């Protein structure tokens, strides 16, 4: 028995990289 | 899902799914027509038969929380 | 409330008790706010928490509300069982608290576990000793 | 005869007859009450020869809403709820003994934890391959329920046709009595032949042809956990037994003309802890949730009434043979060391 | 043993903690353990163990 | 022993205390005196004040325990003295009315009197004398008497024999046996008695 | 100017682990999960056999700093017993005392 989902193969989104990078200062 | 939920909402529950039911047969044994959703579930009684069974769910379970969901019960029910 | 009640505690090897003991009550008695025919559902443990109100025959008279932590089940009934009866000496005559000292029930219990020494299976268990 | 009352008649106990004893014949004994009576109460109507029961509040405010049921509306889930040892089995006992005195059926299940532990021969359910059967657990009861509702059996007669083997078949028309005899004889089809009952029951009372009631101790077994294994020793759910399977279906309140009561147990309960008694500290969510809307009953210790006259009825029968026991300090320590409680009381004063 | 809700919402947690996103079994587990601590040689208890 | 030779054993008894001062005597005073001045051990959790408290009952409770499991070693006893009753008023009801004047339904009072049925009025000390061991006949002290009993019990209790049998119902079966001068550990005293009768001649050893 | 051979060779053991540590740790890498294929764990099991031995670190021993005993040391003072006894009982090792309770 092999379970596989779709959104268990879904990456996830760099948000650091993109997202959130203007936090890394002040 | 209502599983991953981590605070009880009586709206769209299993009790509300039981109680509407029952009180449907109760009508029905009257032979009463008034099957509406909006006025079963609006009246008093209900209220404080939700305010019971989540305050079952969400606070702590003990003997006064149980007697309080039994005297609700039995208005509903029409046990005396 | 302006209750009168007394407060003391009682040491029995690793366990520690504090008991409040009212000067009026029903008889009821709270462990770790659990009843006590509950907390210790061993007879005997039982027995220990009625020898200080019976041997004054005070029976049914005062509530009890004791928390104890440590030790096992025996010597939280024995930490209990001390901590009552200094308690209860503040609602009964002179001549009945040398009573309670003279049957033991204001002594504290000094035996406790003794330690175990190198060379030694126990604390006086020695290994088995060969003659040849 | 001061916890002894003359009224043997269960439908006119009142709050009269509070701790008061009464006498159940021999008679309803071997009929009403062939299980479900707590191991420890037997040896008492054993030894004393005879089955006296207390009458306290719980079991009357039960027998109250009994009076005034109505059969038009859907069955009324009752539940006894206590801390451990503090009567609620005989309570619901003393329940089944009203009904079955008013001609009521009786489906009585006398602990719903045997089904969900130490079952040694759990057998793949041939009606449903995905189920499993309990040919011990289910022959037993099916003899116990012939014994109870003995005289119901012709009069019941069953509206479908039922199939249990290529050569053998149960046809429409014929009396009940002949599927529960069919599962007593049929190890094998006992589990199916409880299913069938409970399905004919359930389905025939809605029809006014008889009052039933369910009477379930220790029913949060139905929806908790099983110590049953596979054979590759994986858990087992419990609806995945077929006789838990058509259990749950009788505690719905989708049916009307009866009325079920049911009374829980920690003893013997699997994966719960001591000190627990609460409804859905015991049932669960999945246990509270089938059951509601439910009435809850809550059962106590001794009052001191109930507690004077207890001890009277030992010292009735002689059973307290200590000589300090009748004085008024051996009470003291009685009521101390049990806290009024039912069963330590009881299992105190046997070996007094 | 996880609903949907629950799996992203820890994928979506280790994603935010710098924790492993992708399914990892045990054994290639100890990859992550080698290289979040120094070395048993590289201890300054073993190469600097004697005067 | 924690405790200093200073301390005194508690004395358990509420009729004791509750003496009137006129019935005390001149030493029993002094006594009363005395004990308001001396260390008291703590009561032992054992020994209660309960007017169903047996002495008897508990030092049996304790030959029984096996690696400290007193709740085990008194569920025992409980169930014995449950048993007995339970057997002796099943026989009551079975008998006529003239023999219900004569069975006995006290647990306590069947239990007190088996022990005593079977302890042993004189023993047998191996005297080393003529490089021999001769079984000389000797007066056995109270304390020494009352341990055979419960010793004796206790072992024919445990013997393999017995197969698949519960100790409550080992325990009660030979209690009454022996409240009624018959079974095994009746016999063993007979059989003590019966050897130092027969080596009487050699009373003459013992040396106090 | 060491206590003995097999001392001398014991930091010859920590010297040359300490130099491969970091080479050998990346490939073991290779080698200890399941997402590699095996045929580069294969070849990664040939590299790491072809280091020197001395380099690996389950050769090295914990031995005494001032006698070299190889048994019966403390790690925390990295002193066999006997040692540590003769420091601690002239009252030479802070904080430590005969104990008794
Ligand atoms: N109404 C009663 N009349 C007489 N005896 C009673 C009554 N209720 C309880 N007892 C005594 O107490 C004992 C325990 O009662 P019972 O088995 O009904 O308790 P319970 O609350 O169902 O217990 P549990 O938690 O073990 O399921 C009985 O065997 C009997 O000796
Ligand atoms: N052996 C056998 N059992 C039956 C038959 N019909 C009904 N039953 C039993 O009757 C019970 C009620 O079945 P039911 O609720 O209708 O099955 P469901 O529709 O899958 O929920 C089941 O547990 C079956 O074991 C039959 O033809 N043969
Ligand atoms: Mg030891
Ligand atoms: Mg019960
Ligand atoms: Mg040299
Ligand atoms: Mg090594």
């Amino acid at each position: 028995l092999q379970s596989r989902k779709e959104y268990e193969q879904e990456l996830s989104d760099d948000l650091h990289v993109e997202r959130y990078r203007q936090f890394w200062t002040r | 899902t209502e599983a991953d939920m981590e605070e009880y909402i009586w709206e769209n529950s299993s009790s509300e799914r039981n109680i509407l039911e029952t009180l449907l047969q109760m009508k029905a044994a009257e032979k009463n027509m008034e099957i509406n959703k909006e006025e079963l579930l609006g009246t008093k009684e209900i209220e404080e038969y939700k305010k019971s069974v989540v305050s079952l769910k969400n606070e702590e379970e003990n003997e006064n929380s149980i007697s309080q969901y039994k005297e609700s019960v039995k208005r509903l029910l029409n046990v005396t | 409330q302006g209750m009168a009640f007394s407060k003391s505690e009682g040491k029995r090897k690793t366990a520690k008790a504090e008991a409040i003991v009212y000067k009026h009550g029903s008889g009821r008695i709270k462990v770790n706010g659990i009843d006590y025919q509950l907390y210790f559902p061993i007879t005997q443990d039982r027995e220990q928490l009625m020898f200080p109100f019976h041997f004054v025959d005070r029976l049914g008279k005062h509530d009890v509300t004791c928390t104890v932590s440590g030790g096992g089940r025996s010597a939280q009934a024995g930490a209990i069982r001390l901590a009552m009866a200094k308690a209860l000496c503040s609602f009964v005559t002179e001549d009945e608290v040398e009573w309670m000292r003279q049957a033991g029930l204001l002594t504290t219990d000094p035996r406790v576990r003794e330690r175990k020494k190198p060379g030694q299976e126990g604390a006086r268990r020695k290994f088995t000793w060969k003659k040849r | 005869a001061i916890s002894r009352t003359n009224e043997n008649d269960p439908a006119k106990h009142g709050d009269q007859h509070e701790g008061q004893h009464y006498n159940i014949s021999p008679q309803d004994l071997e009929t009403v009450f062939p299980h479900g009576l707590p191991p420890r109460f037997v040896m008492q109507v054993k030894t004393f020869s005879e089955a006296c029961l207390m009458v306290r509040k719980p079991a009357l405010e039960l027998l109250h809403y009994l009076k005034n049921t109505s059969f038009a509306y859907p069955a009324i889930r009752y539940l006894l709820y206590g801390e451990k040892g503090t009567g609620k089995t005989l309570s619901l006992c003393h329940v089944i003994h009203f009904c079955a005195k008013q001609d009521w059926l009786i489906l009585h299940i006398p602990d719903a934890h045997l089904w969900v532990k130490n079952c040694r021969d759990l057998l793949q359910s041939s009606y449903n391959k995905q189920r499993f059967d309990q040919p011990l657990e289910a022959s037993t009861w099916l003899k116990n329920f012939k014994t109870t509702n003995e005289r119901f059996l012709n009069q019941i007669k069953v509206q479908e046709k039922y199939v249990w083997n290529k050569r053998e078949s149960t046809e429409k028309g014929s009396p009940l009595g002949e599927v529960v005899e069919q599962g007593i004889t049929r190890v094998r089809n006992a589990t199916d032949a409880v299913g069938i009952v409970l399905k004919e029951l359930k389905r025939q009372s809605s029809l006014g042809m008889f009052h039933l009631l369910v009477a379930v101790d220790g029913i949060n077994a139905l929806w908790g956990r099983t110590t049953l294994k596979r054979e590759d020793k994986s858990p087992i759910a419990p609806e995945e037994l077929a006789l838990v399977h058509n259990l749950r279906k009788m505690m719905k309140n989708d049916w009307h003309g009866g009325a079920i009561v049911s009374a829980l147990s920690q003893t013997g309960s699997l994966f719960k802890p001591r000190k627990a008694y609460l409804p859905q500290e015991l049932l669960g969510k999945e246990g509270f949730d089938a059951l509601d809307p439910f009435i809850p009953i809550l059962v106590s210790n001794y009052n001191p009434k109930e507690f004077e006259s207890c001890i009277q009825y030992y010292l009735e029968n002689n059973w307290l043979q200590h000589e300090k026991a009748p004085t008024e300090e051996g009470k003291k320590e009685l009521l101390f060391l049990s806290n009024a409680n039912p069963s330590l009381l009881e299992r105190h004063c046997a070996y007094l | 043993s996880l609903s949907e809700y629950a799996f992203r919402m820890s994928r979506l947690s280790a994603r935010l903690f710098g924790e492993v996103t992708r399914p990892t079994n045990s054994k290639s587990m100890k990859v992550v353990k080698l290289f979040s601590e120094l070395p048993l040689a590289k201890k300054k208890e073993t190469y600097d163990w004697y005067p | 022993s924690r405790y200093s030779p200073e301390f005194k054993d508690p004395l358990i008894d509420k009729e004791y205390y509750r003496k009137p001062v006129e019935e005390l005597t001149e030493e029993e005073k002094y006594v009363r005196e005395l004990k308001k001045t001396q260390l008291i051990k703590a009561a032992p959790a054992g020994k209660t004040s309960s007017v169903f408290e047996d002495p008897v009952i508990s030092k049996f409770t304790n030959m029984m325990m096996i690696g400290g499991n007193k709740v085990l070693a008194r569920s025992l006893m409980i169930q014995t003295l449950e048993a007995v009753k339970r057997k002796q008023f099943e026989k009551y009801h079975a008998a006529s009315a003239e023999e219900q004047a004569t069975i006995e339904r006290n647990p306590y009072t069947i239990f007190h009197q088996a022990l005593k049925n079977c302890e042993p009025m004189i023993g047998l000390v191996p005297i080393l004398k003529g490089g021999r061991f001769y079984q000389v006949p000797v007066p056995l002290p109270d304390r020494r008497r009352r341990f055979l009993a419960m010793k004796w019990m206790i072992t024919e209790c445990r013997d393999k024999k017995h197969q698949r049998t519960l100790m409550p119902e080992k325990l009660s079966h030979k209690l009454l046996e022996a409240f009624h001068n018959q079974g095994p550990v009746i016999k063993r005293k007979h059989d003590l008695h019966k050897m130092a009768e027969a080596n009487r001649a050699l009373a003459h050893y013992r040396w106090w | 100017h060491y206590v003995d051979w097999r001392m001398w060779r014991d930091v010859k053991r920590r010297k040359m682990a300490y130099e491969y540590a970091d080479e050998r740790l990346r490939i073991n890498s290779l080698r200890k999960n399941t997402i590699l294929p095996k045929i580069l764990q294969d070849v990664a099991d040939e590299e790491i056999a072809a280091l020197p031995r001395d380099s690996c670190p389950v050769r090295i021993r914990n031995r005494c700093v001032m006698t070299s005993r190889p048994r019966g040391v403390k790690r925390r003072w990295r002193l066999s017993r006997i040692v540590f006894r003769h420091l601690a009982d002239h009252g030479q090792l802070s904080g430590i005392q005969r104990a008794t309770w």
